[PDB]
RNA sequence: UCGAUGUCGGCUCGUCGCAUCCUGGGGCUGAAGAAGGUCCCAAGGGUUGGGCUGUUCGCCCAUUAAAGCGGCACGCGAGCU
RNA sequence: CGAAUGCCGGCAUGAGUAACGAUAAAGAGGGUGAGAAUCCCUCUCGCCGUAAGCCCAAGGGUUCCUACGCAAUGGUCGUCAGCGUAGGGUUAGGCGGGACCUAAGGUGAAGCCGAAAGGCGUAGCCGAAGGGCAGCCGGUUAAUAUUCCGGCCCUUCCCGCAGGUGCGAUGGGGGGACGCUCUAGGCUAGGGGGACCGGAGCCAUGGACGAGCCCGGCCAGAAGCGCAGGGUGGGAGGUAGGCAAAUCCGCCUCCCAACAAGCUCUGCGUGGUGGGGAAGCCCGUACGGGUGACAACCCCCCGAAGCCAGGGAGCCAAGAAAAGCCUCUAAGCACAACCUGCGGGAACCCGUACCGCAAACCGACACAGGUGGGCGGGUGCAAGAGCACUCAGGCGCGCGGGAGAACCCUCGCCAAGGAACUCUGCAAGUUGGCCCCGUAACUUCGGGAGAAGGGGUGCUCCCUGGGGUGAUGAGCCCCGGGGAGCCGCAGUGAACAGGCUCUGGCGACUGUUUACCAAAAACACAGCUCUCUGCGAACUCGUAAGAGGAGGUAUAGGGAGCGACGCUUGCCCGGUGCCGGAAGGUCAAGGGGAGGGGUGCAAGCCCCGAACCGAAGCCCCGGUGAACGGCGGCCGUAACUAUAACGGUCCUAAGGUAGCGAAAUUCCUUGUCGGGUAAGUUCCGACCUGCACGAAAAGCGUAACGACCGGAGCGCUGUCUCGGCGAGGGACCCGGUGAAAUUGAACUGGCCGUGAAGAUGCGGCCUACCCGUGGCAGGACGAAAAGACCCCGUGGAGCUUUACUGCAGC
RNA sequence: CGAGCUAGCCCUGGCCAGGGUGAAGCUGGGGUGAGACCCAGUGGAGGCCCGAACCGGUGGGGGAUGCAAACCCCUCGGAUG
RNA sequence: GUGGUUCGUGGAGCCAUGGGGGAAUCUGGGCGGACCACCGCCUAAGGCUAAGUACUCCGGGUGACCGAUAGCGCACCAGUA
RNA sequence: CGGGGGGAACCUGGGGAACUGAAACAUCUCAGUACCCAGAGGAGAGGAAAGAGAAAUCGACUCCCUGAGUAGCGGCGAGCG
RNA sequence: CGCGGGGUGGAGCAGCCCGGUAGCUCGUCGGGCUCAUAACCCGAAGGUCGUCGGUUCAAAUCCGGCCCCCGCAACCA
RNA sequence: CCGAGGGUAGGGCCCGUGACUGGGGCGAAGUCGUAACAAGGUAGCUGUACCGGAAGGUGCGGCUGGACAC
RNA sequence: GUGGGAGAGGGUGGUGGAAUUCCCGGAGUAGCGGUGAAAUGCGCAGAUACCGGGAGGAACGCCGAUGGCGAAGGCAGCCACCUGGUCCACCCGUGACGCUGAGGCGCGAAAGCGUGGGGAGCAAACCGGAUUAGAUACCCGGGUAGUCCACGCCCUAAACG
């Protein structure tokens, strides 16, 4: 039956985006600690 | 006047549909129509603000003249009568001599094959339009100015009308569709006649989907939510008010005047009995 | 017994008690006979099908030798409904 | 540290137990190899075939091809693989996207707003499965190909030559450019047939050397031409409109065509040319290669939902945009420029493997689930994408071998009976397609209707009608009609196809719903009523700007109730709500300064402060019921009796009208009577004593409708009397692999007692050799879930109001 | 931080085998003073009918450490709105 | 009307200021806790100003600090799988 | 010429909770904490008296000790200070 | 069992709260108007206040027990 | 082949009958009132509509078969 | 036929004044209404009575009759348009072409019904005041449908001479 897992490579760029990030002040201080975390990804890799 | 059918199925059987017999031409003028929003009933916060919206067939916005004074005295041919799908009423198609198109609010007795004008100058009859104080007292008369220049906003459903019932100074005392008297400048255009497409009123839906086709979503009562939902919500089965009658919102819907106290525009109304 | 002892009724499967419904054996009778009444012994076996209602009860139909009353977590849901 | 359903880890028990993931199915021979049910090859058998085949999009990301491997992954095995290692492999001016357009929306010079972060916003920009745009057929690789190659076509840019013209745009105009249903003519795709054409070869087992059987009989292709369609008038004058200007477009007039006439564009056909090209046989293939062949390469028929396409008609709910393109002019330039034709040159980035209804995507799994577009052949059955079988192609579902117990599942059949089963015909049966006859109450005249109930149904021969194609002909294809006969239990001979009637309740109807225990009598619904709202509307969202409402305007819009339709919808305005009321009462800040006070020597400075003027609100006066709501009590009375039309009296704002009534409502209740039944707590019809119906939380009805809920009959049955047999998949046995909750430890019997009141564990007595397998559930107060019920906690949350208090709003 | 599930709306596309019923209108004939209307043919309407795909989820059985954290079988509802 | 201070309206000054009114320039003005007098303090409505202060990504030194279930989540290719 | 963005914690400013405490709770508390936003910098803030406040006194600011859990504040309650 | 209200001339209601005093309508009785009846007019009679205790000087009135009547309630189970 | 009848199924008419229910007829002395016949004490009657224990009342319109004073 | 006439005959569209009602302005005070008598109602929040302004609906005084017209029902301010019946004079045409009329068709007062409008006065129902033994009546104060228009039904009558 349908699941909650329905990838779409635009809709995740899109949604989660390193654009989409900085657009918002809620965005980067997402970044923002993403980056004094040590993640290697900032940002959902879709290809 | 009101088709109606027989009942070959259930709702074919109360339904009834325009005369359109009216109607001489189907395919609008490409020049005179825009796009529609349409809007779902929401705002700009993307925010339903107006309940029950959406659905609805795709429409075309035939862009329509509420002002007739920007062409003064430069007469018309009624070249068609069509279909508004955006308006209680029917449109006539203005040739202008200056070969200018144009749409008009379709007067109820206009014929296509007729001449219409606009100004002071305006023979008093239907289709022609004039500052309001250049029409004959008792004439009735359709799509008013109500403050001058600032185009028509009154009387202008399929089937309305409004009569001038007197002069006061500057202003015209107006009887308008709800009843209401209240003072229009005398420099506001209006043109003579009624709307027409009188028996609009009397068409019946007659079954669910046609309300949907005009984009009215199903409406559901107070009565048949949960409190959380509405003043009306809960209860064990059925349930009267028990409280007086009330909008989602909370304030009471039967008799409590929602008109604003101070407007200054109740200087100019006299009405509404 | 609340860090759970699943509740009515039905179905299935029973088992026991006897304060015995039938069958067996008795005493008394206001027992002529046949048929009853009443009490005594007796638990071996047996104790119908159906209409109504979720019913248990109960009422009713057609029979019967009889259409017994109780207990078993008002027996029985790691057996079914 | 011994306990915290503690924490982390390790290892146990259950147990060699359940299970090994669709019941589409396997068998043998040969090969390989240390080793083979499982890998490869062949033969046989089975399964899919509107797929379980093929193509595309997503998503996935090397899984693709090949060599070498088998520790692990694979539910067994593995010599195999989507697995390990390594190597290879994805080729575009034309396909997709981008150096094009715009849609929702997004963003946003201007601008507006917001403590800050930010919000909005015209233009513009961005944004596509929409618009625009130039590649078709074949061959080739282990692996890519409209990408490479072959052949034949085309596009843009740049430059040039020639010829033509007032050239020129982001500006004006045209166009692009549009719905749903029905649908004409001509095509094509695809398909069937042929006695005609081409082809290895076959005569079996009784017959057949045959007009036999088997196989095949095409594809792409510029110009030109042909057929079929789309688009479209031409000329002149006037002109004030298309935010400058146009010669364009608009409009008025006049003048010819009236027609696709022509011009133009597209479809199909044909076309120089190029290319495919079966069975079978041979070899040899994970794959395909020789030959067949110098292959043939043709007639007829059926025929799209596709094409011509901006076709046609009808309808109402009235059906995107911008660019390409054309035209018009403005600057500007008229050596320029642009148009047309020819020629040369130039033509970038990204994708391109592979899976793709699934073992490669979403579901933790090689998971019976989910996933959008296209193609989807043949025959038969009325049609069809249905059903059965079958091409192409693809599969036998990654444990097997046996046995032939209980039991379970799924399936077949049954004497007689036929609902007696049971909450209930639950379930299963019956019925079942087409054609013909026929068909009630009632009805809103449509319906009810597939009502009901019947008959026909195959095959053969003879005769005969009309159609489409052709000619008006045969041939082929379609729809029929009549007559005589043949066989069987049976002719919709298999497969896919309603059981029906009577009668209540509720809801008018089709719809909607609690994803994952409720599909309904709930919601919605057309329709009726109330009410607000004059337009910078009310209302809603937002601090605001702004937006929705609406590019709407009272025949509109918002809120509320009621809920098709019929006939209807009574009385009460005391209370509450709302509506009206220019008086009156009260009323806050403010105005007013009577008088009083502090302190100074004082001028003064400072503090109280009565009257009186003073909003809304409340009070007060009215109104208002499809506003919240509410619509009586006791006693008497008629010449049998009973009852009480009548009366008395108390109270009220007013005392329930019509209709209906033991009801989805009736306690007593299985009310009483009648009907159905042999028997009826249900059901239907009545009565009225309505605990506790009643008129828009509408009253009473209503044809039609319903996977709703009740009651009855027929038909028919394994529901039952009442069980029996049979099939398969399991269960059992053997080989491979091998879990789980639970588990204080155990050397874990019965009765009668006792015990914290229900004892394997204490007393007494009885019984009892050790250990298992298959079975059944009575007990271990069995497992599971720190009981949801109940209470407790000055625990929590959702909801309400004339609880308190406050805030938005007004 | 989430509308890649789900709910509504917005923009743009696509899908719905086959069969059945036979509204209005049109045409002809009747009819009349002119009508209404009546019949026939034509036509091809509809939250019309049967039924695949597609969308559902009625009843029952199975499953219940599942194939599956909602599945399978049979049956059944809608299928131009 | 509020905030700040110990100051919750209190006898409530001081400092700050959203609203209304609104001066003067040494004989001017603010303050010493309502207010008045007196005696004092101080010069608002412009600005800058080292150091003594806080902190520890980084480098060092030192522990009656841990010693791979500890010590940072990470002694190990960890903000990884 | 300059700005933009980053920085563990620290700093200033703009805004600013609730659990909790009060053994219920509204004033009060938690707390100008958490957090969000803006700015700084290696620090930041503050700073040179229209100050204190009782002495005819002190003398910018910041930080520590003390004054002192004092003065006070307070449903004069918890508690704040 | 529960809680609230009641029992007063023949009927139906007051009075009880706040002790002393029993009232209203109807009915009944006597008289009148009328041929008569009713209507109508003028007069009258009629009561220990459910009951039994108690309180007080004094009880329909206050308190209690009993008896009736009406109403409400009987939930989770 | 036709065929008396038999059977299964669905209609039509007619009769009897049925809890209960509608009114009607009739019946020496029942209850409530007075509608009508005399201006019947509101002229009556009337088709229709609403209401009401009951006769009847009221509205609209009609008919006369109703009319010496002020 | 021709030439004439009378008429509220019918259908449509206009239009006038009187009056009632409501609203505004003015002025003005203590009652107005109403009946048998009263009361309900209305009125110092300014009624009634008076003057002026405005809105709207219905009906058409005098002429008017003991009249005219129509088949009946019915038809009445004024104007115009369309249109029916009918009478008279001349003796001009047709030549019995007549009369009645089961069925059929049409019209048919009031009230009533449906969908819309409109709603001033009146007024079933309904409320209240009074009368009365009662008064679901008669009188009085209120008052909805209706009365009016359009279209469509109903089709009755002391539809009577
Ligand atoms: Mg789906
Ligand atoms: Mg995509
Ligand atoms: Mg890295
Ligand atoms: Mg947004
Ligand atoms: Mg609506
Ligand atoms: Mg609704
Ligand atoms: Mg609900
Ligand atoms: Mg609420
Ligand atoms: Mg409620
Ligand atoms: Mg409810
Ligand atoms: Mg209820
Ligand atoms: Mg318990
Ligand atoms: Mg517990
Ligand atoms: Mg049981
Ligand atoms: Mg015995
Ligand atoms: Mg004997
Ligand atoms: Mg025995
Ligand atoms: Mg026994
Ligand atoms: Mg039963
Ligand atoms: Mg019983
Ligand atoms: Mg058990
Ligand atoms: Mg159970
Ligand atoms: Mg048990
Ligand atoms: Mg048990
Ligand atoms: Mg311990
Ligand atoms: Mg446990
Ligand atoms: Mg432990
Ligand atoms: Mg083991
Ligand atoms: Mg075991
Ligand atoms: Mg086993
Ligand atoms: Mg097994
Ligand atoms: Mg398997
Ligand atoms: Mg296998
Ligand atoms: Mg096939
Ligand atoms: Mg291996
Ligand atoms: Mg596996
Ligand atoms: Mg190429
Ligand atoms: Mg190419
Ligand atoms: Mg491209
Ligand atoms: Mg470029
Ligand atoms: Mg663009
Ligand atoms: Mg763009
Ligand atoms: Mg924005
Ligand atoms: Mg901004
Ligand atoms: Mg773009
Ligand atoms: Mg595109
Ligand atoms: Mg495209
Ligand atoms: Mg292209
Ligand atoms: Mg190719
Ligand atoms: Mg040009
Ligand atoms: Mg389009
Ligand atoms: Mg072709
Ligand atoms: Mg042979
Ligand atoms: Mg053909
Ligand atoms: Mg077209
Ligand atoms: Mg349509
Ligand atoms: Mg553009
Ligand atoms: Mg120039
Ligand atoms: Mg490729
Ligand atoms: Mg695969
Ligand atoms: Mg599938
Ligand atoms: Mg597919
Ligand atoms: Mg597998
Ligand atoms: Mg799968
Ligand atoms: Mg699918
Ligand atoms: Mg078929
Ligand atoms: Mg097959
Ligand atoms: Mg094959
Ligand atoms: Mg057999
Ligand atoms: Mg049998
Ligand atoms: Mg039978
Ligand atoms: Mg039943
Ligand atoms: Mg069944
Ligand atoms: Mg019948
Ligand atoms: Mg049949
Ligand atoms: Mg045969
Ligand atoms: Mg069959
Ligand atoms: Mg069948
Ligand atoms: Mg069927
Ligand atoms: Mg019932
Ligand atoms: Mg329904
Ligand atoms: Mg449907
Ligand atoms: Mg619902
Ligand atoms: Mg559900
Ligand atoms: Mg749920
Ligand atoms: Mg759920
Ligand atoms: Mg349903
Ligand atoms: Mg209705
Ligand atoms: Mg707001
Ligand atoms: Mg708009
Ligand atoms: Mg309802
Ligand atoms: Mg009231
Ligand atoms: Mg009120
Ligand atoms: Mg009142
Ligand atoms: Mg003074
Ligand atoms: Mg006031
Ligand atoms: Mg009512
Ligand atoms: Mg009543
Ligand atoms: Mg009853
Ligand atoms: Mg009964
Ligand atoms: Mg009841
Ligand atoms: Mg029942
Ligand atoms: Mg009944
Ligand atoms: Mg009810
Ligand atoms: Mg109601
Ligand atoms: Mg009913
Ligand atoms: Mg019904
Ligand atoms: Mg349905
Ligand atoms: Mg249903
Ligand atoms: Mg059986
Ligand atoms: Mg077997
Ligand atoms: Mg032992
Ligand atoms: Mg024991
Ligand atoms: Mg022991
Ligand atoms: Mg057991
Ligand atoms: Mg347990
Ligand atoms: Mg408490
Ligand atoms: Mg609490
Ligand atoms: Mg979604
Ligand atoms: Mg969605
Ligand atoms: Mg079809
Ligand atoms: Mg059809
Ligand atoms: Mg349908
Ligand atoms: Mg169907
Ligand atoms: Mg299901
Ligand atoms: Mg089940
Ligand atoms: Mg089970
Ligand atoms: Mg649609
Ligand atoms: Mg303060
Ligand atoms: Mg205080
Ligand atoms: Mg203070
Ligand atoms: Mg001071
Ligand atoms: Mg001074
Ligand atoms: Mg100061
Ligand atoms: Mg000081
Ligand atoms: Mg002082
Ligand atoms: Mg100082
Ligand atoms: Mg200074
Ligand atoms: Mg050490
Ligand atoms: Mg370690
Ligand atoms: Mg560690
Ligand atoms: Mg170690
Ligand atoms: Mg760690
Ligand atoms: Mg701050
Ligand atoms: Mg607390
Ligand atoms: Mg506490
Ligand atoms: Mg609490
Ligand atoms: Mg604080
Ligand atoms: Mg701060
Ligand atoms: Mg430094
Ligand atoms: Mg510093
Ligand atoms: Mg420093
Ligand atoms: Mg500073
Ligand atoms: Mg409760
Ligand atoms: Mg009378
Ligand atoms: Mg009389
Ligand atoms: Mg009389
Ligand atoms: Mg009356
Ligand atoms: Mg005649
Ligand atoms: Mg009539
Ligand atoms: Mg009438
Ligand atoms: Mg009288």
């Amino acid at each position: 039956m349908k699941r909650t897992w329905q990838p779409n490579r635009r809709k995740r760029a899109k949604t989660h985006g390193f654009r989409a990030r900085m657009r918002t002040p809620g965005g980067r201080k997402v970044l923002k600690r993403r980056r004094q975390k040590g993640r290697w990804r900032l940002t959902p890799a879709v290809r | 006047a009101v088709k109606k059918f027989k009942p070959y199925t259930p709702s074919r059987r109360f339904m009834t549909v325009a005369d359109f017999s009216e109607i001489t031409k189907t395919e609008p003028e490409k020049s005179l129509v825009k796009p529609l929003k349409k809007t779902g009933g929401r705002n700009n916060q993307g925010r339903i603000t107006v309940r029950f919206r959406g659905g609805g067939h795709k429409r075309l916005y035939r862009i329509i003249d509420f002002k007739r004074w920007d062409k003064v005295g430069i007469p018309a041919k009624v070249a068609a009568i069509e279909y508004d799908p955006n308006r209680s009423a029917r449109i006539a198609l203005l040739h202008y001599v200056d070969g200018e198109k144009r749409y008009i609010i379709a007067p109820d007795g206009l014929q296509v094959g007729q001449q219409v004008v606009a100004g002071p100058d305006a023979p008093i009859q239907v289709g022609n339009a004039l500052p309001l104080r250049f029409i004959p007292v008792g004439t009735v008369v359709h799509a008013v100015e109500l403050e001058p220049k600032k185009g028509a906003k009154l009387a202008r459903a399929a089937g309305t009308s409004a009569q001038i019932q007197g002069r006061e100074g500057d202003y015209v005392i107006l009887r308008l569709p709800s009843g209401e008297l209240r003072k229009v400048h005398g420099e506001c255009y209006a043109t003579v006649g009624a709307v027409g497409n009188a028996d609009h009123k009397n068409i019946v839906l007659g079954k669910a989907g046609r309300s949907r086709w005009l984009g009215r979503r199903p409406h559901v009562r107070g009565a048949a939510m949960n409190p959380v939902d509405h003043p009306h919500g809960g209860g064990e089965g059925r349930a009267p008010r028990g409280r007086p009658p009330a909008s989602p919102w909370g304030w009471q819907t039967k008799g409590l005047k929602t008109r604003k106290r101070r407007k200054p525009s109740s200087r100019f109304i006299i009405a509404r009995r």
